[PDB]
RNA sequence: AUAAAU
């Protein structure tokens, strides 16, 4: 299935952009607004952006660790793709070329930089151990995917709570929310994903050399601009003032200059988000008891 | 896996005179089946073979028939997938010789063979070999009672590990496998084997009469 | 079913002396024979202009006679002859009722009183 | 019986829902009729593309089930053979399981029902008729038959029921039962007295979603 | 090598020049002397005639257009062998590959020099390469077929027929320079004069 | 009065009425019924003996039908017609080439893969793969039906392009004249194509239409014109 | 693998089934095509090989080895075959691994006694073959390959006692000093059935038109299991005399020594 | 059992090396001229690749052809005996490879126009038979000499380098211990330029670093592109000289 | 970079920028007349017109 | 008879 666009509409896009105008009314620089609704379990968190709707859950089930890693826990990212974001999409398709980068993006923003604190996760050494999964959810596309999905997990997982447990050797009684309070998962920082795309101005006359028709870069793309880019660039930032991963794969050659300030732009979205995602993880630890300060022993 | 049931994964398995019998044609899910059972000694092997075909292949442009077989295992898991396919490499390299490809110009013949059961008793103070000559018969059978034209009747034998498929009453060989055993056993196992042939010959034919009546 | 043309499928083939020899083949997979009935080889009268759309139907079935093999995909098929035709089919694409062949040009059902144009055979 | 449900939340699909009972809550999109793949076409009517994603982890063999029930709602009440060598996808996300789903099922099940009938509804696909679909259980004590029942009520259940009607004539008419999934044990007493005071909360039920309907819809039209 | 596009003169800023005399022949000569392009095309009869006849010849430079009595001049015209195979002036053709074969038969003329617009438009991969195509959509001008199917012979040939004798070259080296400019920045000029010389 | 599907019908059985989309003419049992929900409108002509009804509901998924206005995309060119995609993920349509004024069997049309065009549908069948042709009889002697050219299109649910099309009461090319001039394409496939002399009107012209589109207020229709072209004149 | 058309095929087989039969190239029914044999380049393994044939034909052999407890650990030489751009599961791949691991069993056609290193602990040898690429049956292609690299392979040398029953010393093995791998590796030959013909290293053409084929294994100066008849192509597939079956196994008898020979240089 | 450090106070790494050297280069062009229209073997360090390039060829399906450009397909086979550590599993499935894979073909879509071969396929098959460190730099630069070997057209070379960091200053050209102490940077440079086809980083670095690595970076891999240069001209002076 | 002489024409196996001409393969410079190309080294053969060669048909 | 069967 390949998806239809008039060449009408791929001459109107991409003029716009270089009248530095664009279909949904943003700026080049700008990062659509990101809402996060948490649901009544913990690890329950919906991401908006737009049009773009996603939703993850994040769970853990008591789990046997790996020899090669004794005292690290388990933890996996699930981001299947389904026809309901879209009939572009092929239900179960894990292979395809943008599937793959997004699954890549994601491991290596959230896994492999170890944002998650894995050796937390272990109960008794070579024995037990907790296997945290987060399970990404794409209900609908408006593009920014990779995006959408790095808060889902990251707000997920700050969100989400374990059951308490008490160990003594082989044999660990898994308090129930009931009889005591669930645990938090630790973190060890917050990784943010920003999504780059590339065009080209196909325009006759350019004005002076030393200031040139250059390149055109915006920030997260809707559906109808990601068809039309001949670039894509993921970097991801955090508040600690360092690059958790940047991947660029082809797509258009640029300088490394303006990598640069693609990354430094995305250091200040990535900012706002991190405060706000933690503001709301606040707003929602306080909402969750009626009567908290009544309960309290400390 | 999100494709079966195979339960919990920590979990760990468990850990501790010829005689024969021929039936065709008792499966109506395609077109040509065979039954073949026997039982020597302490050892007894019974296995199902299912022919579907000859059936179209679009666009194909082969101007003969092309045989595909594969074994698989009923109930005890013994065999590695591996061996499986290597007998059945050389269960095609017989029959492509046996079945008169000339008649099925673009289309194919998909041969099934179940090894539902083979039951094994050792002594304490090769192995698939000895079903070999079971599956030929089988699948001989099964083509036959299909309708599939054979130019000869497909039969082997069993002895000390070398198993040597015959046709034309014995004259000429279709098939050879040794593993193991013994050296200087090459004039013995093809007068053995062709002996255990001859027999297993006069009973397929005598199967399809009967059935056939 | 096409402008130009109507594919079709291939189930039985009738014997020579009625009887007939059914093709057992699943029709989930497309393993079955496939043939091409072209616009000009649907009647003798008037062979240019044919409205394929008031000969054929979805799911109809139809007795022809197959010119020539063709390629491997489509057969060539006929239905110039009276005895050639739609032979049995339903109103509504085969939700309504039963319908048989009165007219060469005409089919109607005796149950809800529907009438389709399709093109039948003499029996 | 208070149910509540939104239509029309997704964007890229030509359908969408989001049906809530109790805790359960299930999104679903519709889009069709489109072209199929070569294994799903149909000569005559349409194929259905029936997929359930459940709460929790992957889908496993369990939502294969409930693609399986889900489907034998479904084909019946769509008109097909209005659109032959056709695909209609239709996609369920179970966002929120409302139940153990280690051991039930159920609520999911009706959910799901529900949302893809009002998918269906939004996507504009030609429909025989309506249709409904309810959790029902029976207590091991009382004996009682508890329409719509929690998590906690199902836990202390000795059977546990999925029913699903199909009505015509402005929701008045029972022309069919499309789908009952009856796991357990039964007494006939119970069952009718099931199905006497079952009808009566379902005919209040498609009077409000009647209500529901119109209400949303109407601003859109002139 | 790129250059700024050269408009082909407004319309009815100059009159069509017809020659059929040796002496405006000798004049226009000397006049094709002076350019470093020109645009060349025929029309050819071959209904009243066994192998075929070279009715008219079609000559523009940047100023002016030529109408040429290939007839009357059919003895005289290999002069333009100065200029035709003068390698330092493109002789540009669309659809020419006929043309250069009746050049030969009737009139005894060769090009050394060519540019053929029509593997210019292949080479760029323009969606049709038909030559009124580009007075459609360049030059504004409705093409009319009806004239063709007559014979060019009878004369004096008609006003609305001269536009068609000279709406053919009048346009060509504009669309040549436009063809050229894009055929060198797509990295395929080299292409298209070789295909020119084959033809 | 709304209506459902599986809705009683007040018409009597002997007395006819002509289908109208939402209404569905059962082919088994050959009763009339509503299978769309909406508003059910009916027109009664003369004393007595003939009527007319539809339902109108909101849907997206266009379904081609004879005489319906709809803006397609060829996607590909095959040997005797293009083929137009109203619609993504929806079955093709075909369109013939001598399906244009002055057509020839010796010169085919110059439309491109990429190109928009206006087509009304003249053949429509359920099971019958669809056509459509660039000249309608019915408007008049021209139909006004050819390729667009740049402009930009506008996805849109089948109601709101039916009234932008049929009703004359719709404020919104009203409030957009009042802002702009603009020429506009109306499909009832869902698609209207808008076009100005300036970049930023035709964008000013989209976001309206989306609003509008989104919207569906009358009141908010006028206002939001005047917001949307203020909006595009800072941005500038 | 090869496509030839039903005239080239009938040449062949006239060419080859001829009484004085002559190869298409002019080859003698026992002689085989040059080829070139790399050793010792995978510095991370205990021993490489490289097979390069005429045709193009090449193959990749690798030699690992690992420290393995023989009682639990029935076999210690494991055959691992793969080919870049073609699937594992093919049945041609995994009927090759089988082979091949019946080829070097432990005790078979292998002194797996060089292996064992104590009383409980033995050298596991890991096979893994590479065929990058290939235009018949591979088999002896690999054989040769995976010779080459046995008799070129250097496995770690034992420093602590070789009594785990009593003492129980961890297996600890001196730095920098390494123990040559002596074994007898088998070698893996392929004929192909012509008419009455029997031709050693079967061409890709050859093979096409041939009636029936044998795959007959080498150890030790003699003939040994495994020994397989084998359909080369199967257009043209036809029972055999068993003289022919007699004939194929003395001509092996008679030609590997040869073979042998020119292989066995260090 | 034992333990090692990253950079000394001397200025001396773990294997000898300085901050700023390139390890050993091999480059060898026409390797398998019966098995691919191009090949390549490449060695540097300890890395052992081959790459062979099939086409540009006729597609084996129709239902997989473009007719405005050739398909452009690249298969990576890390052998299990690639590592000291013979790995039980393959490699093929893993979702790393398949992001690596699918990354590589990002870099050079854009770096071939692809335009001038339509309903063709170039099928592209790798072989890594040893890894030592920087293995996608090294995939990258065999790549680039098998299709230039294939006579396939292409815009620019696209350089492949390993950039290992320690405190202050990051180490050229990584191996698998330093690769195993330290986050290392992975970049794919076209040509002589400033532009970067792949940007590659898998571990956490320090923002202020980055900067200054890829300034190392690029003047390294200008080195390394001269060196192909060399490589491949020197070979045609010394094929020249073996043909007289 | 092969030239800096904007007059050339460039043929193939090169790719220019203003005046700059550069090589796109790895060969040796040919000019013909004004038509500046680099010959590769290596490559799939060519078809030319009128070309007497010889095939196997691959599909019917 | 001004460019025919993607």
């Amino acid at each position: 299935k390949d998806i239809e666009i008039s060449a009408s509409e791929s001459k109107f896009i991409l003029e716009a952009l270089r009248q530095n105008y664009r279909l949904d009314g943003r700026s080049f620089d700008q990062f659509r607004d990101v809402e996060i609704t948490f649901g009544k379990e913990f690890g329950d968190v919906s991401v908006k952006m737009g049009n773009t709707k996603v939703h993850c859950r994040i769970s853990c089930q008591i789990a046997q660790p790996y020899e090669d890693r004794p005292f690290e826990g388990l933890f996996v990212i699930s981001t299947e793709i389904s026809p309901m974001a879209g009939s572009q999409f092929e239900n179960g398709n894990i292979t395809g070329e943008d599937e793959v980068l997004c699954s890549r993006i994601i491991e290596k923003s959230v896994r492999r930089s170890g944002a998650l604190d894995v050796e937390g996760l272990c109960i008794v050494a070579g024995s037990k151990c907790w296997a945290v999964r987060a399970d990404v959810h794409f209900l609908d596309c408006d593009g920014g995917f990779i995006d959408a999905s790095c808060i889902a997990v990251m707000a997920g997982l700050m969100h989400f709570k374990k059951p308490d447990i008490t160990v003594h050797g082989e044999q660990i009684i898994v308090h129930p929310v009931n009889e005591r309070e669930p645990v938090p998962l630790g973190i060890l920082h917050i990784p943010i994903c920003v999504t780059f795309s590339f065009f080209n101005p196909q325009d006759t006359e350019e004005n002076i050399k030393g200031e040139t028709n250059s390149e055109i870069s915006i920030i997260d793309a809707t559906l109808k601009e990601e068809l039309l880019r001949d670039g894509v660039l993921t970097v991801t930032l955090n508040k600690n003032r360092e690059v958790v991963q940047v991947s660029k794969a082809g797509g258009l050659p640029m300088d490394a200059l303006t990598l640069m300030k693609c990354c430094h732009e995305a250091y200040s979205i990535i900012e706002k988000i991190t405060d706000q995602i933690l503001q709301l993880l606040k707003e929602d630890s306080e909402k969750r008891n009626k009567y908290a300060a009544m309960l309290t022993s400390e | 896996d999100r494709r079966r049931l195979l339960g919990p994964a920590a979990a760990k398995p468990m850990a501790f005179e010829q005689e024969l019998s021929l039936h065709t044609g008792f499966i109506e899910n395609c077109n040509g089946s065979a039954l073949v059972e026997a039982r020597s000694l302490g050892h007894q092997t019974s296995l199902i073979s299912a022919v579907y075909g000859p059936r179209s292949i679009r666009g194909s442009f082969t101007s003969q028939g092309t045989i595909s077989i594969q074994l698989k295992n009923g109930l005890l898991e013994k065999y590695n997938t591996n061996e499986l396919k290597e007998v059945s490499s050389f269960l095609m390299g017989i029959f492509n010789s046996v079945v008169n490809l000339s008649r099925y110009p673009k289309s194919g013949i998909d041969i099934f063979v179940y090894l539902t059961y083979d039951k094994d008793l050792t002594n304490n103070p090769s192995q698939i070999s000895s079903l070999i000559p079971h599956c030929i018969t089988s699948i001989t059978l099964a083509l036959a009672d299909a309708g599939i034209e054979l130019v000869d009747m497909a039969g082997a034998g069993e002895a000390n590990g070398t198993v040597v498929s015959f046709i034309k009453n014995g004259e000429e060989i279709v098939g050879f496998w040794k593993d193991d055993g013994d050296d200087e056993d090459l004039l013995e196992c093809l007068d053995r084997c062709k002996e255990q042939y001859n027999r297993y010959r006069d009973l397929m034919i005598s199967c399809l009469m009967n059935q056939e009546t | 079913l096409s402008l130009q043309r109507a594919n079709v499928e291939i189930l039985a083939v009738e014997d020579k002396p009625a009887t007939f020899s059914v093709s057992q083949a699943s029709s989930d997979l497309g393993e079955t024979f496939r043939g091409i009935i072209r616009s000009q080889d649907v009647r003798s009268t008037d062979r240019d202009r044919v409205k394929v759309i008031e000969c054929f139907k979805p799911g109809d079935i139809v007795r022809a006679q197959v010119l020539s093999l063709g390629d491997g995909t489509n057969y060539y098929l006929t239905t110039a002859r009276n005895d050639l035709g739609v032979v049995f089919a339903r109103a509504a694409n085969g939700a309504g009722g039963l319908m048989y062949a009165t007219d060469w040009q005409m089919m109607t059902s005796p149950v809800t009183g529907a009438t389709e144009k399709r093109k039948c055979a003499k029996p | 019986m208070s149910v509540q449900a939104e239509i029309g939340i997704l964007d890229h699909v030509d359908g969408s829902s989001e049906f809530v009972s109790q805790d359960t809550k299930v999104i679903c999109s519709v889009t069709g009729p489109i072209e199929p793949k070569a294994r799903q076409e149909l000569p005559t009517q349409l194929a259905l593309e029936i997929i359930v994603r459940p709460a929790k982890g992957v889908a496993t063999t369990r939502e294969k089930v409930l693609e399986d029930k889900l489907r034998a709602v479904l084909t019946p009440l769509i008109t097909r053979h209005c659109y032959p060598r056709q695909l209609c996808q239709i996609t369920c996300q179970i966002l929120e399981s409302g139940e153990d789903e280690a051991e039930f099922s159920l609520r999911e099940l009706s959910c799901c029902i529900n949302a893809a009938f009002l998918a269906l509804v939004d996507a504009g696909i030609a429909l025989n008729s309506m249709c409904a679909s309810i959790p029902i259980a029976i207590i091991k004590d009382t004996s009682d038959i508890i329409v719509d029942p929690t998590a906690e009520q199902l836990k202390i259940s000795l059977s546990v029921h999925t029913l699903a009607l199909e009505f015509v004539n402005g929701g008045k008419v029972v022309k069919n039962v499309l789908l009952l999934d009856s796991n357990g044990d039964f007494n006939e007493d119970q069952l009718f007295s099931l199905l006497e005071l079952g009808e009566q909360k379902c005919q209040e039920l498609v009077t409000n979603i009647r209500r529901i309907i119109q209400d949303n819809i109407s601003p859109r039209l002139v | 090598q790129i250059r700024e596009e050269i408009p082909s003169k407004s319309w009815d800023d100059s009159v069509p020049i017809w020659v059929d005399t040796s002496t405006e022949l000798e004049s226009m000569l000397e006049d094709l002397k002076n350019t470093k392009e020109i645009a060349v095309d025929l029309e050819h009869h071959d209904y009243r005639s066994y192998y075929g006849i070279v009715c008219l010849m079609q000559i523009s430079t940047r100023e002016r257009d030529y109408l040429v009595d290939t007839l009357k001049l059919r003895e005289n015209l290999h002069i333009l062998n100065e200029v035709f195979t003068n390698p330092s002036i493109v002789k540009v053709f669309h659809g020419a590959f006929m043309n250069i074969i009746w050049l030969q038969r009737d009139l005894g003329l060769y090009v050394v020099g060519l540019f053929d617009t029509y593997h210019a438009s292949k080479a760029i991969g323009l969606p049709r390469h038909s030559l009124a195509y580009l007075l459609e959509n360049f030059a504004n001008f409705k093409t009319s077929k009806k004239y063709q199917l007559a014979d060019w012979r009878i004369r004096p040939l008609s006003k609305p027929m001269t536009a068609y004798a000279r709406a053919d070259t009048h346009f060509l080296l504009n669309i040549y320079d436009q063809l050229r400019n894009k055929l060198i920045e797509s990295n395929k000029l080299a292409g298209v004069l070789y295909e020119s010389r084959n033809v | 009065t709304f209506i459902f599907p599986g809705d009683s019908f007040p018409v009597d059985p002997t007395t006819p009425v002509k289908l109208g989309p939402g209404i569905y003419c059962d082919p088994n049992t050959q009763e009339i019924r509503p299978v769309n929900t909406g508003v059910l409108h009916v027109s009664a002509k003369g004393k007595s003996g003939v009527q007319t009804a539809y339902i109108d509901y909101s849907s997206k998924r266009y379904i081609p039908s004879v005489n319906d206005f709809v803006i397609g995309v060829i996607i590909g060119t095959f040997s005797d017609s293009y083929k137009v995609s109203l619609q993504n993920f929806s079955s093709s349509v075909s369109l013939s080439y001598m399906a244009f004024p002055n057509a020839s069997k010796k010169n085919r049309p110059t439309l491109q893969v990429g190109d928009l065009v206006y087509a009304r549908v003249c053949t429509a069948e359920k099971e019958l793969e669809a056509e459509i042709e660039c000249f309608d009889s019915t408007t008049g002697r021209d139909a006004g039906f050819g390729i667009l050219e740049d402009g930009m299109i506008i996805d849109v649910n089948l109601n709101f392009a039916r009234q932008l099309l049929f009703n004359n009461d719709f404020p919104l090319l009203k409030v957009l004249a009042a802002h702009t001039k603009f020429e506009v394409a109306i499909g009832l496939n869902g698609k209207i194509w808008v076009k100005c002399e300036e970049l930023s009107n035709t964008l000013a012209c989209y976001r309206t239409i989306m609003e509008c589109c989104q919207k569906n207020d009358t009141a908010a229709f006028k206002d939001i014109a005047k917001r949307q072209f203020k909006e595009i004149l800072t941005v500038k | 693998h090869m496509s030839l058309s039903v005239a080239e095929k009938s040449y062949l087989y006239d060419s080859l089934a001829s009484t004085p039969s002559i190869r298409p190239d002019g080859r003698l029914p026992h002689q085989f095509r040059p080829i070139e044999i790399f050793t010792d380049f995978l510095p991370s393994s205990n021993g490489s090989s490289r097979i390069i044939a005429s045709d193009g034909s090449e193959c990749i052999v690798s030699i690992k080895s690992k420290v393995v407890d023989h009682h639990v650990e029935n076999e210690l030489l494991q055959v691992d075959v793969d080919i870049a751009g073609q699937r594992d599961d093919a049945l041609v791949v995994e009927t090759i691994t089988s082979l091949l691991n019946k080829v070097l069993k432990s005790g078979s056609g292998v002194d797996s006694s060089k292996l064992q290193l104590t009383k409980k602990y033995s050298f596991k040898i890991f096979v893994d073959v590479l065929v990058i690429s290939s235009h018949s049956h591979p088999i002896s292609l690999i054989s040769f390959a995976i010779y080459s690299a046995l008799n070129s392979t250097y496995l770690p040398k034992l420093i602590s006692a070789f009594d785990d029953l009593e003492v129980e010393e961890l297996p600890t093995f001196h730095d920098y000093d390494m123990v040559k791998l002596d074994i007898n590796p088998p070698l893996v030959f392929i004929l192909a059935v012509v008419g009455n013909n029997m031709l050693l290293d079967p061409a890709a053409n050859e093979s096409e038109v041939a009636n029936n084929g044998l795959i007959i294994s080498w150890s030790n100066g003699k003939i040994t299991s495994p020994i397989r008849s084998v359909a080369l192509n199967d257009s043209n597939v036809k029972s055999f005399k068993p003289h022919l079956l007699k004939q194929g196994l003395a001509m092996v008898e008679k030609y590997a020594p040869d073979v042998v020979r020119s292989l066995e240089n260090l | 059992m034992s333990r090692l450090e990253i950079y000394s106070p001397e200025g001396l790494r773990l294997d000898g090396r300085r901050w700023n050297e390139l390890r050993r280069f091999e480059s060898s062009i026409n390797t398998h001229p019966h098995a691919a229209d191009g090949s390549s073997y490449m060695e540097q360090g300890n890395n052992k690749i081959i790459t062979l390039v099939k086409g540009p060829k006729e597609p084996r399906l129709k239902s997989q052809m473009d007719t405005s450009k050739a398909l452009l397909n690249v298969s990576v086979n890390i052998t299990k005996f690639s590592k000291f550590e013979r790995s039980k599993s393959s490699h093929k499935n893993e979702r790393r490879v398949l992001e690596i894979q699918t990354s590589l073909v990002r870099m050079f879509e854009k770096n071939v126009m692809l335009n001038i071969y339509p309903r063709t396929v170039i099928d592209i098959e790798i072989h890594v038979l040893e890894q030592d460190g920087g293995i996608m730099g090294s995939l990258i630069n065999g790549i680039t000499l098998a299709l230039i070997d294939a006579g396939i057209s292409m815009f620019d070379y696209i350089s492949g380098i390993s950039v290992g960091l320690y405190d202050t200053t990051p180490l050229l050209d990584t191996n698998s211990l330093e690769e195993n102490a330290m986050s290392t940077v992975t970049l794919g440079v076209v040509g002589k330029s400033e532009k970067l086809s792949l940007l590659l980083v898998e571990d956490k670095i320090p923002l202020d670093r980055l900067e200054n690595v890829l300034a190392i970076g690029i003047a390294g891999a200008h080195r390394v592109r001269d060196l192909m240069d060399e490589e491949l001209r020197k070979h045609a002076q010394k094929r020249v000289s073996n043909a007289s | 970079l092969v030239t800096d002489d904007p007059i050339w024409m460039r043929g193939h196996g090169t790719y220019f920028l203003d005046n700059m001409t550069y090589s796109s393969v790895a060969g040796t410079v040919s000019r013909v007349n004004r038509l500046l190309s680099v010959i590769p080294l290596k490559g799939r053969y060519a078809p030319e017109t009128g070309d007497h060669v010889v095939g196997r048909i691959a599909e019917v």
